[PDB]
This record gives structure tokens, C-alpha cells and sequence, in this order.
């Protein structure tokens, strides 16, 4: 013993001096002060002034790769932005060529990185970067298995994107999922029209995708075994996995544990929320919604019941008190996309974050990019590299565009935060961190205190409890509404990749937890021909939906840390972090690392805990929970799986 | 016991040279706040002296005077007695009348 | 690789450097010097210039406690001292009121100390001080149990004090134990007179204290059992218990066997001593002590048979030969108690111990201040605190009081010796150290060498073996004689606390142990109605009687070590530590430590033996041991338990 016992600050040393054993060096990492642990305290130690292995070759190989990678990635990034801004055939070709150049280049380095054995490589950053490169992808399988898996992904993504259903009343009248079916599942309130749209989408897509999905899963599973995973779920569980880090290693199975462990705390709030929606639905559809039965899968505000936000019309806590809107004030104050972005930039400056790049304005587009060029209006950030930061969207004078602008800007702030890190580390620690950071900025941007501070919300405006309940429930519909849907679906892919559910029970098991975990009942029964669990975008397009679940746990914890940092006074849903420079600095310390460090370390450095939890959400919706329990003390609370609209 | 006298056996920081601390704030040991009152990890820095004639020699009250002899750009003010010898006359002597 | 080991002191590492492997850095916590262990020596590495937790709160909690504890204890000691030296109503009020507030202060800080656990404390001193504070004692039980236990002790104290037995000849003529009954069996040699007083007290006290003793033992055990002890004997055995110290841990059960083992090897010396007393008692009581039977209880020169000092008149080795006494020379030089205490002060400066404050002398009652005010003449020490010291003794100009002054001042020097220790640690290592220090110096003072040096004894005094045996036997009767009685009484009390001796067999086993261990048999058959063991002051008032046996073992070890350090030659009873400055410095090494260190470490450093032993006892009385065998060859050696004066 009597070795190196080093920590960050002297305050840690004062609290841990009794912990440090006799003879152990007390080195303060931040203060660069060295002390020796002696009898009842520490003594000052004299310090002087600050001054071919394969691992050395790997460092040369890795850095050399970066310079090539930076250039080629920029070409692919630019080709994408040009194609995204203007969808033309020429824009496609360069995107293909740059992507083909980029993809081919990466595998050569991937194979070359695999030539380096990581066991003899001890640098934490270097070893992580190499394995981040040594990943061979689908090439770990055979080419034909890679060919099948990729082509199916091309087809499955195409089928979901091109999934179009036709009503039996008119064969020629066919409506896509968007905007045809989704508007019907959200805006239309007809029992049959929503039932048909829900049924037809899962019929013409699920039946076609089910054979493709069956082969897709095993292809994804066998590569996971080829990549040393129990299933492709564990392959996606390796994304949050932390290995080799003392005090921060995160096992893949722990991801399943934490998601289920945190989900059980959401059930009581959700159950009363589920009962209240059932209580409100039975006020609108008493026949279609039983007081004890589950909520029909076609009356949930969207195709799959993913979000209950569109049910706010039928489940409004207080019709006389609408949600706080300052979009008209923006119209009154003549605010527009550049103004909103400038206000967002000012808000980011308000929390101490640096002002965003001016080159963004020259390069990125905010409003609708006309019609000659073809572009997507969805909020999309663009960290093209080499200091090139952009956001591609059509921003109008609306809160949603205002909030998503904050959501997208936070990504860019995160993008430049880890831009100092190498290209391999130039990304978020996990898939949900950047999105979670984007959300909390929008949430703070949506705070009425911020709106009142900036003048969007008038000073004489009052935030009554009914409005807060209206706000919280709308938050619950958006956030807590999708949590059970996210929890089961990701867990569904977990067991499907693990093969727990046999082919002849994928649909039956889906409806088993639909009515039980989520309390959602299919209006008409579906069999294994249907592939409704894969009918969503992420499952069809092979995206781990856990990102939404993880970020929601992260964002509330981060916001809770923000509220603690900003010293919020009031309801947690009213927590505004405006004019809180220190919180941005603390957030910057997390964001500056990006993915250079384990996400558990970053999570603890912000919220104080190395594990995600839903404790802020319970605090966030605590007044709402009491109101929901008060509203549900009369109506039945829970859900009966046996009941169904078809029986 | 002469309990009028108080002594600061505990201070938030070591005093600067020629610096006086007379703060009566409740001295805090741990992280638990005192809020002006004692209790857990909270004590009185200005402990009262108990001095009796029967006390041990090292524990007896000793009066101590420290004479800081400042000499700076300010003109000198505190000089010594400047002892004067006797008077002579009609003799070759080395007289030093005030310099 | 290599390791670094730190030393508190440079000299410890210098003596522990050869076994250190080469390459280990040599660092000392005191000199802060850098050395590297190299081939055959060490190279001095050049060094540059010098550049919450419960335990820290625990350290601060103790220090604040020490300030108020030292103040209130000083007032309590002062108030009690006034009552002793001046027995008046107001003085009694001061002694009671100050003690009550001190008692109230002790429990308040003890309760507050309970919120500072001992396990997380790294400093043994800090843990030990709180452990003394956190000792709930009788309060671990319910409040009624403590009150009734004190009620028994109050009744035990009063009854023992007021125990008066009236002579059958005159019912009005009644005598208390002190000084009436004690003088009967110490001065009067009439067997019947001693027998009546011995039986009357044990009958009167026994019939009223036996039922109280049964309950008092149970109450003492129950709190000990709640205080994690097997019995109240183990509760008292925790005084010598050592825990948490490497190389010096001492267990409570180790105390039992050490006292037993030490006494067993004393028996061959004691059996000859018992035989000679038995042989000499026949010369005065031919029909009352058998040549093989055990000694009569009241024929031992004292009340309980504890001290055989008065038997020296009847069992003198050579009555014609004089005894070592310069009491006449004390008054031939026109001295007094003040000069005697001055000689006691001269004794400490002769052995090298520093002089004490004059404040002690002006506050100490060395002689009774007349008769208007009553001064308690019971020898005691007063460590009042804040450097205040007093001696409660009506010392006169006599050799007997000359040793008493040395004995009491020995405690005072010991009490001030560990003044550097905290108030809780301002005490002796155990209950047999301060008495040991004062006894050995008095014995050294009583030697002819000390008396001749200061002129108390003429140099023409004949130091022949005749006076050597007479002095040894008188010391043996006082010191060696009380060991068998002290050992059994504590052993008997231990089994009563442990419940081993049946309640209907306490009296028989007490005398059976007296018959066997001590070779002393009661003159009248006592049943369980009697409470002869509790007739002692210590047993009734709940005083651990093992302190005297340990003190006797410690003092001889202390004495022999001083004589060995002073290069004493010849019989050990003539050893004088006067004019030996090294002996006091050697003695003072433990005296400053006090009770912070284990007593085993204290005993080993002073003497050389970690545990107790009887080797100094054999060395002290070796001429007597051979002399006893010469006198005891004509009579039985040992004792017979069956014989009794009543049968």
C-alpha cells in the first residue's frame, strides 16, 4: 500500500483524509498539490515545477486516420446537406459517391485497427477509439448475410416509408401513414375511421414486413453473436455499455435492469393517467371505452398509440384554462425564424453558453427554403465537421418551431462542445444524451418564467393551478404518454432479438403487454401475420427506441440538476434556468467531453448519480399525480386485459 | 475562575500578522450548519477562561504585552530616554548637544 | 516495482533499515527527509523547500467537552474538598450540589457523545475518549433499575456505616465496625472478645444485607449484560481490557487467569507463610488454631482477615530484634507533617521527578486544622484539575504517616504527570497504578538507605539479616498475606456475578475458598443468612476488589524494575530509589502517558513484562522464603480445609 491516492479537489481530501490510509500519497488532480497521508492529517510534500511499441504505432495510426477521416466525412456531410437542401439527382450522386468513399475508407481503417491488438494498448482514449473503429459491422458475418441484412433494411425502411393503405369504401382512395393515417389517428375522432387506419396500416405493412422482419432479426442476432453479443438487443445494449472504467463500468444487462426498475416507478403515475384518460375517453366514448377495460389502440392520438398528446382535446384537464401560449406575442412582437434563433442564441448566452457561430446563418437555413429546391422541414441539426454547424428545417412563428429551435441548437452546442475531441469522440456519449440536452433547453425555453422574463408572456398573466395541471398533463401526454410505449417496444425487441418470443407468438405477446404493461387494447385482434411491433419507424428502420426512454430519464435528471444548479423556487414544471451561467458551465463540462468519457461519469458529474432514475419526473408531475389521483378516486384505476373493443 | 476572559481556540482561518479576530460566530466543525446556535458540530470559539489561585503555573493567567515597533515613512515618534551626561566648563571636551 | 513506507520517527526507521529491501524510499514523518534504500545503506534523495467526516467533528466535540468538564470537575473537587476538611452543613451542601451538577453534566455530554460512533474514528485517542463518554453504564437498563440499584448501594453504604452491634453484657454498650469492632480483632487478643465482635457484625449485617446483595448483584449483572458483558464481573474486567492496539490487546477473561496463575505460584510462599502464622498462633491460642487446620477468621489481626499486619505482634520472626522505624528520630529532629511532606517532596526530586506547584501545598490539609472544623483523615488524593492538587490526610510526625505522605503524594505526582493528556485521559492506566507508585516510593523511603541519607537513621544501624526477616514478614503479612484473601474475594464475587456459586451456597463457598485459597476458616458456622463477603466496605459499596491485587503485582514489578535500573544489590527490601534520577525519568515515561496507552504497554515499558508476574515478589521476600521453610519444617505446610474452630 502507501501508494497514489489521488482525487479532484482539496475539499474531497478534507472529507477523505480519514479514508486515505497511512503512507498513501494525496495528489489533488485539479490543484496539482501532492500531500502524504500521515498520523491525523497530511503533510506538505515538496513538488518540482511542471515539466517502437504497437500502442505508439496505434496512436500514429489513429491520428493519421483522423486527418483523412475529417476530409472525407466533410465531403459526405456536405453532399448530404446539399442533397437535403436540394433533392436533385446530381445531389444524390455526390451523396452516393461521398458515402461510398466514406464507407469504403472506414472499413480499411477498421480492418487496420483490428490488426492492432487492444490488449497491449493501455491508453484509455486510444483503446476506446480503436474499438470504436475495430467494429467491422455486418462484415463480421458472411457477405450474403450482410447482403440479406442490408437489402432487407433497404426494403423494410422502404416499406414503412411507402406504407400506404386504402379504405374498403374506395379502393382508389389510398392514404399513407403520414399525413393520411396519422392525421386520422390524431385529428379524426371517428371510431371506424381510426379503427380502419389502425388496422389497415398494421395489415398491409405488418403482413408484408413479418417475413422480412423474421429474417432481419436473426441476421441482426447472428452478427451480434459474431460480434460477441447474446442478441442484437445486447448489441444495442453495448451502446450504453461501459467497460474497464473503475467505478463507472455499465453492464449491458444493467440497461435492462434499470429500464425495468425505473419503469415500475412510472406505473402508479401512469395508471392514474391511464385511468384519467379512460375516465375522459368514457366521457367521449363510453361504449368504446370500458371503465375497467384498456384503452383502444386506435383512439390514442396516433397510429401506434405512441403519444397521447393528441388526446389532450378529449382529455383536457381544464377546458377554460388553455396551455400557456406566446406564439401570438411573437406575432405581436413580429418575431420570426431568425429572431427566434437569435432569441434562442441569447437564451443560450443567458445560461452562459457561447454565442453560436455566425457561419451557421450563412450556411444553415431557418425558414422554408422556397420550392425550387426540395428539403425536409423537420428540425435537423448538422455538425458537418471542420467547424461547420448547420440546422436544416422550416421555422415558422410557432412554439413548436421555437422549442425545436432550442432543441436543435442544443445539439449544435453539444456538437461544438465535443468538436475539440477527435472525430471518433466527436459525438455524444450515448444516443440519447444530445437529444436530452436539446429537450431541456426547449423545456426551459418553454418555461413561463422565461417567457415572462423575455416579455413573450405578459407580466399580468397568471399561472393558476388549473393551467399548471393543463401544462403538466400535456407534458405527461407528451413525455409520460410515450414512456410505457417506449419501455415495452424496446423490451419487445430485446426478447425478439433474444428469441424469447417464438414466431407464432410475436403478435400475441405484443398485445399481452399492450393491455398489461401499457393498458392498451387492440380494437380488432391481430395474429402473427401482423408485424405491428415492427410497424413503427425505429423497429422497421433498425433503431434502438430506448434512446427516447434513456433521454427522458436523463433529461429530467439533467433538468433536476439544472434546477438544483439554478436553485429553482417553485413547482418543478416551472423550473426555469434562464440567466444561470454556472449551470451552462457545469453542463459544458459534461458536453465538452462528448463521448470521450463514459456516459455514467457524465451523468454523475451533472445529476450526482451514476444511474438514471425517474425521481425528477415524480417530482415534476407530483402536483399532477395528486390531481390525477383525485380525478381517479372515483373512476376505476388500472386496466383489464380481458376487455377488448372487438369483444 | 476569572470567566470574564475569553480565548479563541478555534478560528475559521489562521490570523494574519497583527490581525485581531473578535467574531462571536458559532464555530462549525462539520458540514452541519449552526445557524447561530451550538449543537451538532457547533461550538463556541471564544471559550471562557477558568482561572483560580490554585491553578497550575502554566495554566495561570499571564499578562502579555507585545510591542510592535513600527518604523516606516511616517516620521519617528517614539524615541528613547536619550541619557544626558553632566555639564563641564573651561575644558576641551567632545560636546554633543542634540546632535 | 517498489514501495514507500513512512516512519513517525527517524530513529525507529534507522533501527529498522537493514531488513528493508533495496529500492524502498525511506521517509520520516518528523524530519521529512528523503532516502532511498540502496545496496548496503541508503542514498539521501535531495528534497526541496516546504511548499463532514464524523471523526473531525468527534475531535472538536471532545475538546469543547474538555473545557467545560475541566471547569466543573474543578468546582466539584473543590466543593467536596471543603466538606472533607470542614465537615459542616454548608460544606456538605457544596459537595452534594457540585457533584449533582457534575453528574448532570456527565450524562448530558455522554448522551451527546453517543451520536459520534467509534467505528469510523481513525484516531484511537479520539475513539477512546468517546468510548469513556459513550459508556452508558447502569443507564443501559430502565431508569427504575438504576434507582433501585443505587437504593441498595445507599442502603449498603448507610448500613455498613451505621452497623452497630451491642455487647450481650450491656445492651446499651454498642460498637460500630470503625473503630470499635476493628480494634477488637486487631488490638485485643482475647479470643472470645474477638469472636463475639466477629460473629455479631456478620450476623447483624448479614441478616440485613444478604437479600440486598442478591438483588444488587442481579441488577449489576443485567446492565453489564445489556452493556455486552457476561456478568458485572466482566463489566469490571473491562477496566483492564485493551482493544484496538496492536501487540498489546488484553481480554477481560485474561484478567481471571492471570490473577489465578499468579496466586498459584504464590501458594508455596504463602503456605509457609500460612504455616508460620498458624504455628505462631498456637503459641497464643493453643486450643483455637490447629497445627493443620485453617486460620481463624478473627485471629488474623483485622476485621475480615484481609490484613495480617497486627499479626506481626503475635507472629514476629524475632520479637527481641527491633523493627525498622525512625519515628523517634522524626521527633528527635523536631520535625512535623509539613517537614515529612517536604521529605516526600525531597524524595521526588531525589529520584529525578520534577518539583510540583506550590499551589498544591497551600491547598492541602496535611494536618487536622484543630477541632472546631472536622477534617477527614482518610488518605486520599485530589486531582482537582487545571493544575490543582490536594492531599486529604491528618498526617503526623511519624514513620507510619511518613510513608502515608509518600503514598498519597505518589498519586499526586502521578496525577499531574499525565496532565498533558485530555481530561478523560487524565487518569491512571487502571485502578492499581497510582497506589502502586506511592507504595514503592514509601517502601524505598522506609529503607535504611533513604533514612540514613537524610539523617533519619543513624549510620550505625545494624543491617543484619535479623531485621531483614522481621521487616519482610511484617510486609508479607500486610502485602503477601492479603493476596490470598484479595484473590478469592474477587474470585468469589466474580462467580456471584456470573452466578456460578449457587445462591444457597455463597457463604459455604466463600469460607470454602477461605479454607482452600487462603487457609482461613471461620470460627462460627455461618449459613446463607450471613453476608460475610459483603461485610467488607468494597463489596457492599460495589468496589472492584481486583485493583489491590493488580496494584500489588504492578508495584513489585515497578519496584524491581527501579531497583534493577538503579543497580540495586542485595535483598530487594533494602532497595532505595532515592538519589537515582534515571529511575524517575524511567518511571515518568509511563506517568505522562496516563491511560491513553494500554496498561500492558505501560507495564512492559516500565518493567519489561507485558503482563503481570510474581518474580519481583520472590526477589523481595527471598530471604523470608528460605527462613519460612526453616521455621515450618516442624509443623504442617499448607492448611486443611475440614478443620474449624467450631468443630
Amino acid at each position: 500500500s502507501s501508494g497514489v491516492r489521488l482525487w479532484a479537489t482539496r475539499q474531497a481530501m478534507l472529507g477523505q483524509v480519514h479514508e486515505v490510509p497511512e503512507g498513501w500519497l494525496i495528489f489533488v488532480a485539479e490543484q496539482e498539490e501532492l500531500y502524504v497521508r500521515v498520523q491525523n492529517g497530511f503533510r506538505k510534500v515538496q513538488l518540482e515545477a511542471r515539466t517502437s511499441t504497437i500502442e505508439e504505432q496505434a496512436k500514429t495510426f489513429l491520428d493519421k486516420f483522423n486527418h483523412e477521416a475529417e476530409d472525407l466525412f466533410y465531403q459526405s456531410s456536405l453532399a448530404s446537406w446539399n442533397y437535403n437542401t436540394n433533392i436533385t439527382e446530381e445531389n444524390v450522386q455526390n451523396m452516393n459517391n461521398a458515402g461510398d468513399k466514406w464507407s469504403a475508407f472506414l472499413k480499411e481503417q477498421s480492418t487496420l485497427a483490428q490488426m492492432y491488438p487492444l490488449q497491449e494498448i493501455q491508453n484509455l482514449t486510444v483503446k476506446l477509439q480503436l474499438q470504436a473503429l475495430q467494429q467491422n459491422g455486418s462484415s463480421v458475418l458472411s457477405e450474403d448475410k450482410s447482403k440479406r441484412l442490408n437489402t432487407i433494411l433497404n426494403t423494410m425502411s422502404t416499406i414503412y416509408s411507402t406504407g400506404k393503405v386504402c379504405n374498403p369504401d374506395n379502393p382508389q382512395e389510398c392514404l399513407l401513414l403520414e399525413p393520411g393515417l396519422n392525421e386520422i389517428m390524431a385529428n379524426s375522432l371517428d371510431y371506424n375511421e381510426r379503427l380502419w387506419a389502425w388496422e389497415s396500416w398494421r395489415s398491409e405493412v405488418g403482413k408484408q414486413l413479418r417475413p422480412l422482419y423474421e429474417e432481419y432479426v436473426v441476421l441482426k442476432n447472428e452478427m451480434a453473436r459474431a460480434n460477441h453479443y447474446e442478441d442484437y438487443g445486447d448489441y444495442w445494449r453495448g451502446d450504453y455499455e461501459v467497460n474497464g472504467v473503475d467505478g463507472y463500468d455499465y453492464s449491458r444487462g444493467q440497461l435492462i435492469e434499470d429500464v425495468e426498475h425505473t419503469f415500475e416507478e412510472i406505473k402508479p403515475l401512469y395508471e392514474h393517467l391511464h385511468a384519467y384518460v379512460r375516465a375522459k375517453l368514457m366521457n367521449a366514448y363510453p361504449s368504446y371505452i370500458s371503465p375497467i377495460g384498456c384503452l383502444p389502440a386506435h383512439l390514442l392520438g396516433d397510429m401506434w398509440g405512441r403519444f397521447w398528446t393528441n388526446l389532450y382535446s378529449l382529455t383536457v384537464p381544464f377546458g377554460q384554462k388553455p396551455n400557456i401560449d406566446v406564439t401570438d406575442a411573437m406575432v405581436d412582437q413580429a418575431w420570426d425564424a431568425q429572431r427566434i434563433f437569435k432569441e434562442a442564441e441569447k437564451f443560450f448566452v443567458s445560461v452562459g453558453l457561447p454565442n453560436m457561430t455566425q457561419g451557421f446563418w450563412e450556411n444553415s437555413m431557418l425558414t422554408d427554403p422556397g420550392n425550387v429546391q426540395k428539403a425536409v422541414c423537420h428540425p435537423t441539426a448538422w455538425d458537418l465537421g471542420k467547424g461547420d454547424f448547420r440546422i436544416l428545417m422550416c421555422t415558422k412563428v410557432t412554439m413548436d418551431d421555437f422549442l425545436t429551435a432550442h432543441h436543435e441548437m442544443g445539439h449544435i452546442q453539444y456538437d461544438m462542445a465535443y468538436a475539440a475531441q477527435p472525430f471518433l469522440l466527436r459525438n455524444g456519449a450515448n444516443e440519447g444524451f444530445h437529444e436530452a440536452v436539446g429537450e431541456i433547453m426547449s423545456l426551459s425555453a418553454a418555461t413561463p418564467k422565461h417567457l415572462k422574463s423575455i416579455g413573450l408572456l405578459s407580466p399580468d398573466f397568471q399561472e393558476d393551478n388549473e393551467t399548471e395541471i393543463n401544462f403538466l398533463l400535456k407534458q405527461a401526454l407528451t413525455i409520460v404518454g410515450t414512456l410505457p410505449f417506449t419501455y415495452m417496444l424496446e423490451k419487445w425487441r430485446w426478447m425478439v432479438f433474444k428469441g424469447e418470443i417464438p414466431k407464432d407468438q410475436w403478435m400475441k405477446k405484443w398485445w399481452e403487454m399492450k393491455r398489461e404493461i401499457v393498458g392498451v387494447v387492440e380494437p380488432v385482434p391481430h395474429d402473427e401475420t401482423y408485424c405491428d411491433p415492427a410497424s413503427l419507424f425505429h423497429v422497421s428502420n433498425d433503431y434502438s427506441f430506448i434512446r427516447y426512454y434513456t433521454r427522458t430519464l436523463y433529461q429530467f435528471q439533467f433538468q433536476e440538476a439544472l434546477c438544483q444548479a439554478a436553485k429553482h423556487e417553485g413547482p418543478l414544471h416551472k423550473c426555469d434556468i434562464s440567466n444561470s451561467t454556472e449551470a451552462g458551465q457545469k453542463l459544458f463540462n459534461m458536453l465538452r467531453l462528448g463521448k470521450s468519457e463514459p456516459w455514467t461519469l457524465a451523468l454523475e458529474n451533472v445529476v450526482g448519480a451514476k444511474n438514471m432514475n425517474v425521481r425528477p419526473l415524480l417530482n415534476y408531475f407530483e402536483p399532477l399525480f395528486t390531481w390525477l389521483k383525485d380525478q381517479n378516486k372515483n373512476s376505476f384505476v388500472g386496466w383489464s386485459t380481458d376487455w377488448s373493443p372487438y369483444a | 475562575g476569572n470567566y470574564n476572559y475569553l480565548y479563541r481556540l478555534f478560528r475559521k482561518s489562521n490570523l494574519k500578522p497583527f490581525e485581531r479576530d473578535i467574531s462571536t460566530e458559532i464555530y462549525q466543525a462539520g458540514s452541519t450548519p449552526c445557524n447561530g446556535v451550538e449543537g451538532f458540530n457547533c461550538y463556541f470559539p471564544l471559550q471562557s477562561y477558568g482561572f483560580q489561585p490554585t491553578n497550575g503555573v502554566g495554566y495561570q493567567p499571564y499578562r502579555v504585552v507585545v510591542l510592535s515597533f513600527e518604523l516606516l515613512h511616517a516620521p519617528a515618534t517614539v524615541c528613547g530616554p536619550k541619557k544626558s551626561t553632566n555639564l563641564v566648563k573651561n575644558k576641551c571636551v567632545n560636546f554633543n548637544f542634540n546632535g
